[PDB]
Order: C-alpha cells, then structure tokens, then sequence
C-alpha cells in the first residue's frame, strides 16, 4: 500500500544540472536508493542511503532528502546519462520494498547522426532448407525514426517484409533490423535485391544478387 | 567474486506456475538476503519479496501474497521463487538481488550492487517452437580499414529470448545482437554480427553459440568464408 | 533519525 512518487519525465540540456524528485511518507525516517537503468540493460545502483555514493560511479551524480522528499541530482550531464531512474525506499515497519514510478531523462540537443547499413545476401544453407532471408542491418544513427524499403530489380517488393522498431544501444544511438523471407525461386530469378534506407533525408541503397 | 546465476528462460501457460532459481556465491550465503525484482519489458521495476538466507523468513509484496512464496536452501547456496497462477500481466524479466547490509549491525562488503543476470518467463498458450540457424558469410562493404563483418541469423523461435554467444565467450569485441523481429507468423527472428580483423579471415575460427532455453536448444555454428 | 533494512525482521531503527 505503500508508494514512492516520482516525476514521469525530466528534460535537461548538456552541461545543465537536472534533478529527479523522489517523494515519499516514510522518507523522514527511511533511507533512500537510486537506480540508473538505461534501454535495454540491467539497473544500477548509483546512490544509495540518501546522499552516498557508490564506488566506480561518477562524482556528478549525488543525491540528498529531507522532509517526504527525496531528490537525485545530476550536475552536467551529458547524453549517457539519459536513461530511466528509479526510487527505492521501504515502508514504515522496514521489511517491504516498494520502487517510484520510474523518471525519464531526456538530454536535448543531440546532434544528427547518418546510419550505417549492412546487407548480407541468403546463405548456401538456407536455400538448401527450401527458404531464403535477406538481412539488412542499420546501425548508428539519431534519432530513433528511420524509413526502411526493399526492392525487386527495381520495384517495391510486395510483402515478406518486416522491421524492428529502433532500439538505443549503447552510445546512445538507435540501431535497427530489416528482413526480407523469400523463396529460392524468386532469390535466382529476379537480377537484384536491394534495401533502401531513408535517414533525415539521406538515403542509402545496399544491392546484392544471386550467386 | 561475488555472483548471482539464474535459471534459464522459461515457457508457461495461463494458469501453470513458475520457479526461477538463484545461486549465490562468493559470500556467506547465510548473512545476506535476497531480493526479487520483476519488470515488464515495456513497464516499471516491481519489488517481489526478499527472503533472509539464514532465518529463511519471507515478506512478500501485497500484491503477490498468496500467489508468490520465495525460498532458499542453505546447503546449495541458492534462493527460489515461486509464482503460480501466471497470467499475461506475468510476462516480464525476473531479477534477484542480493540486499545491501548482512549481519545484526547492518554491515557491508567489498559489494552492495549484485543482481542476477534475469531470467525472462513467457506466460503463452502458443507452440514452443526452436530456433534454425543460418550463417552469415563475412563481409567488407561496412568498411572500417581492414575489418570484415560476419555473424549468423536465428530464424523462426518463440519465445523469447535467444542469447548468442561467439567462440564460447572468448570473442566479445565487436559483437552487435540485435534485438529479434516479431513475424506476422509469430515468432521471432534475429540477428548477430562481429567485426574482425580481415588478416583473422580464414585463419581464425568463428563459431556463433546459440542457446534457447525455452525449447532446451543449443547450436554452435561454425562461420566460414564463402568459397566462390 | 533514519534506520537500515537488513532482512524480513532484522531493522536497525532510529
């Protein structure tokens, strides 16, 4: 029944000093722990007992908590720091846990980044097994919104299509996937395959074909 | 030193029940307790229960009292949970964590930090199906001097997750698994890619280790350049 | 002012 209230999101700029709220009825007489855990990872403990401070975390995050209110501050941060953070306290008797709702840090200002693409044509196995995959791959790239197209020689290809919705890595750009599951017969008919990527405009075109 | 290893990835249907292991090791196993954190994969972190490692006495939270019930064995080092009467809002990664503080006085070691690796259990009536794998043939297009791409596709698993590893672990440099595609069939399909030396080209070996725990299959397949 | 939780039980208090 016991609840830690957090803000849903928070909007900083690089350099600036963001703070994340924590508020809670038992924070006068409970300590209180953060968490960083950014897309994809597992969460991290970077402050814990109010204001200390683990080993190996940076000194620009520190936290403090006074009255029903518990504060995480980050004094300039910069874009590895967006991620979601986490509030951790117990109740009055001390024996559950109970974690906040979760605040996003968003940093703003974060320059365009062109993708990288990678087209693998379909391997001698799997046209052995009756079936043909062609995987096209994009790497590297901000912001999280790209536009994915296949092609046969030259016109749209119909359907067998399907694309991952882009995901953060770890330096904190977006990363993607494209497949293209076709027959062997349409893999040795037709001369070319490609995947057009579109990015901010740019676009870049990877070919392959058969054999 | 201090480690906390999970159970694999499991499949369950509405309405089965659910129990994840949690080994510890390089510490008394016996001072610490043991959290359980669970988190949807597009939701917040939830807090499950912890139990102690030596009184072996449970708090559970109230939302998972009665369905819940953590337990531990002194003598293999290795706390459970267990969770029955899955629904789809059980879909989510199953974490342990050690607690902070061990002893009568609120303690600490050279640790306070340590979490399990997660273990993702799927509440589904659908088919298990295992994963095929095909490998990727190396490639020099994506540049960087001197430098080739290879890697190999995991076709067709359900469900969720397949974890790839590269020569055994022992080739983590360069190692980019993407996050799997979710095919109007219904299953899943990724795809795993490493960069390496051109000059390691025909004279390193490159075997991509796939493991999917929820249909209990491995794969280890050998990447070769192509022979034209 | 403000104790640790150890474990189901164990809580240093104020």
């Amino acid at each position: 029944s016991y609840e830690l209230t957090q803000p849903p999101s928070v909007s900083v700029s690089p350099g600036q000093t963001a703070r994340i709220t924590c508020s809670g009825d038992e924070l006068p007489k409970k300590y209180a722990y953060w968490y960083q855990e950014k897309s994809g990872q597992a969460p991290v403990l970077i402050i814990y007992e109010d204001s200390k401070r683990p080993s190996g975390i940076p000194e620009r995050f520190s936290g403090s908590s006074s009255g029903t209110m518990a504060t995480l501050t980050i004094s300039g941060a910069q874009v590895e720091d967006e991620a979601d953070y986490y509030c951790f306290s117990t109740d009055s008797s001390g024996d559950l846990w109970v974690f906040g709702g979760g605040t996003k840090l968003t940093v703003l200002g974060q320059p365009k980044a062109a993708p990288s693409v990678t087209l693998f044509p379909p391997s001698s196995e799997e046209l052995q097994a009756n079936k043909a995959t062609l995987v096209c791959l994009i790497s590297d790239f901000y912001p999280g919104a790209v536009t994915v197209a296949w092609k046969a020689d030259s016109s749209p290809v119909k359907a067998g299509v399907e694309t991952t919705t882009p995901s953060k890595q770890s330096n904190n750009k977006y990363a993607a996937s494209s497949y293209l599951s076709l027959t062997p017969e349409q893999w040795k008919s037709h001369r070319s395959y490609s995947c057009q990527v579109t990015h901010e405009g740019s676009t870049v075109e990877k070919t392959v074909a058969p054999t | 030193q201090v480690q906390l290893v999970q159970s694999g990835a499991e499949v369950k249907k509405p309405g089965a029940s659910v129990k994840v292991s949690c080994k510890a090791s390089g510490y008394t196993f016996t001072n610490y307790a043991i959290h359980w954190v669970r988190q949807a994969p597009g939701h917040r972190l939830e807090w499950m229960g912890w139990i102690n490692g030596g009184d072996g006495n449970t708090k559970y939270s109230q939302k998972l009292q009665g369905r819940v019930t953590i337990t531990r064995d002194t003598s293999a080092s290795t706390a459970y949970m267990e969770l029955s009467s899955l629904r789809s809002e059980d879909s989510a990664v199953y974490y342990c964590m050690r607690a902070y503080y061990y002893g009568s006085r609120g303690l600490v070691d050279d640790a306070l930090d340590v979490w399990g690796q997660g273990t993702l259990v799927t509440v589904s009536s659908a088919s298990t199906k295992g994963p095929s794998v095909f490998p990727l043939a190396p490639s020099s297009k994506s540049t960087s001097g001197g430098t080739a791409a290879l890697g190999c596709l995991v076709k067709d698993y359900f469900p969720e997750p397949v974890t790839v590893s590269w020569n055994s672990g022992a080739l983590t440099s360069g190692v980019h698994t993407f996050p799997a595609v979710l095919q109007s069939s219904g299953l899943y399909s990724l795809s795993s890619v490493v960069t390496v030396p051109s000059s390691s080209l025909g004279t390193q070996t490159y075997i991509c280790n796939v493991n999917h725990k929820p249909s209990n299959t491995k794969v280890d397949k050998k990447v070769e350049p192509k022979s034209c | 002012k403000k104790g640790i939780a150890i474990g189901p039980g164990r809580t240093l208090y104020a």
